[PDB]
RNA sequence: AGCCAGGAUGUUGGCUUAGAAGCAGCCAUCAUUUAAAGAAAGCGUAAUAGCUCACUGGUCGAGUCGGCCUGCGCGGAAGAU
């Protein structure tokens, strides 16, 4: 541990992501291996670039230190180990979906999908955050509904 | 058993314990290190 | 800025000094300028800690005696011959 | 990939999958088949490049037939066939004598970006510098 | 303090040696991915391998660490009617 001019940096990035971000997931890394986070690296990598950071911060004076500002409901998701996956550019994308599909392959756990702060609930794996650019499905029925 | 006037921790594993008014070194690792004050 | 507290010595001598030493105090003196030399006692423990630091001897110190700040510099210190202890201190006015 | 079994990586040949002195029977004998290493590995070898070392990992357990998998080339040996001196040194590490290229050490790391944790594409090139300065090769950036 | 994890790369540093891959030595004691990982403190070996350790991240959730001064005690302490 340093002093006070190093611990704040972690919170600075935490608050920055917590505030300036979007839909976020959770990954209780109780025994993180080497491919577990490596598999997420590629998953997070797909999303634009390096904006889907996922550090192993579950301290009350670390990841819970930036709860007073934004995401003021991580006090219940601060015990044990909670790897907050704060997003950035875009919205929810397939983060929650991917996480669920990545946590269903026995990748440690995620405290029963605690969840971040976006809607007005808590734990709810929804798949209504996937399509958000599709605009060619309304041009498949035009050369088949003319003859009849 | 070494029985000495001067008993000491000889390694990391060596622990000092007093039993029945006798300082003794007992070591989990090395049998040679186990000592007694006399 | 080291601030020492002190009391003026009623009785001086060999026996007295010894007694003082026994009671966790130790004698000391201030001397310099026109003013007469002032004999004082000091609590030992407090002063020893202070004197551990090398800044104690170089810088000016403030002795408080009868509610009066005298600014002095440590001139000489008698130490005990085989203990971490102070027999006596010579302070010079500054 | 989430679970692994057995793996014996070894610089083999891509031109002809049939060695003896280097590998041969030592490349597979504990349930592995040496007859299934020259009918599937060569199939996915005539659609890229063959001749340089190609580390391979056979997914064999105890069901005879296995599943040949691919890999990637070493980044430390990437400054020999795509830089300058092949050895990369020549004398005891004490007097810098090696060198690299300022125009390279960027597109040579993009080829092996399937094994780099660096989220950013330029972040993977930062790790190459350290691998390109193993002995102390001074680049003319 | 225990408890759960890692304890990597260049790299097995070169030699001289029969071999030397942290661990026969002799010598340099550097750099990388950085949360952190000693060209390695102990075990281990034909030597690798393998098993620990250093430091560090987590759990936990209040005191804890080892010097100084002195009081009293313990061992050191076996003899012949």
């Amino acid at each position: 541990m340093a002093l006070n001019l190093q611990d704040k940096q972690a919170i600075v990035a935490e608050v920055s992501e917590v505030a300036k971000g979007a839909l976020s997931a959770v990954v209780a890394d109780s025994r993180g291996v080497t491919v577990d986070k490596m598999t997420e690296l590629r998953k997070a990598g797909r999303e634009a670039g390096v904006y889907m950071r996922v550090v192993r911060n579950t301290l009350l004076r670390r990841a819970v230190e930036g709860t007073p500002f934004e995401c003021l409901k991580d006090a219940f998701v601060g015990p044990t180990l909670i790897a907050y996956s704060m997003e950035h550019p875009g919205a929810a994308a397939r983060l929650f979906k991917e996480f669920a599909k990545a946590n269903a392959k026995f990748e440690v756990k995620a405290a029963a999908f605690e969840g971040e702060l976006i809607p007005a609930s808590q734990i709810d794996r929804l798949a209504t955050l996937p399509t958000y650019e599709e605009a060619i499905a309304r041009l498949m029925a035009t050369m088949k509904e003319a003859s009849a | 058993m070494k029985v000495r006037a001067s008993v000491k921790k000889l390694c990391r594993n060596c622990k000092i314990v007093k039993r029945d008014g006798v300082i003794r070194v007992i070591c989990s690792a090395e049998p040679k290190h186990k000592q007694r004050q006399g | 800025m080291f601030t020492i507290n002190a009391e003026v010595r009623k009785e001086q001598g060999k026996g007295a000094s010894r007694r003082l030493r026994a009671a966790n105090k130790f004698p000391a003196i201030i001397y310099g300028g026109k003013e007469a030399p002032l004999a004082i006692e000091l609590d030992h423990d407090k002063v020893m800690n202070m004197q551990a630091k090398a800044e104690f001897y170089s810088e000016v110190l403030t002795i408080v005696v009868d509610g009066k700040e005298i600014k002095v510099k440590a001139q000489d210190v008698q130490r005990h011959p085989y203990k971490p202890k102070l027999q006596h201190i010579d302070f010079v006015r500054a | 990939a989430k679970k692994v079994q057995a793996y014996v990586k070894l610089q083999v040949a891509a031109g002809m999958a049939n060695p003896s002195p280097p590998v041969g029977p030592a490349l597979g004998q504990q349930g592995v088949n040496i007859m299934e290493f020259c009918k599937a590995f060569n199939a996915k070898t005539d659609s890229i490049e063959k001749g340089l070392p190609i580390p391979v990992v056979i997914t064999v357990y105890a069901d005879r037939s296995f599943t040949f998998v691919t890999k990637t080339p070493p980044a430390a040996v990437l400054l020999k066939k795509a830089a300058g001196i092949k050895s990369g040194s020549g004398k005891p590490n004490k007097d810098k004598v090696g060198k690299i290229s300022r125009a390279q050490l960027q597109e040579i790391a993009q080829t092996k970006a399937a094994d780099m944790t660096g989220a950013d594409i330029e972040a993977m090139t930062r790790s190459i510098e350290g691998t390109a300065r193993s002995m102390g090769l001074v680049v003319e950036d």
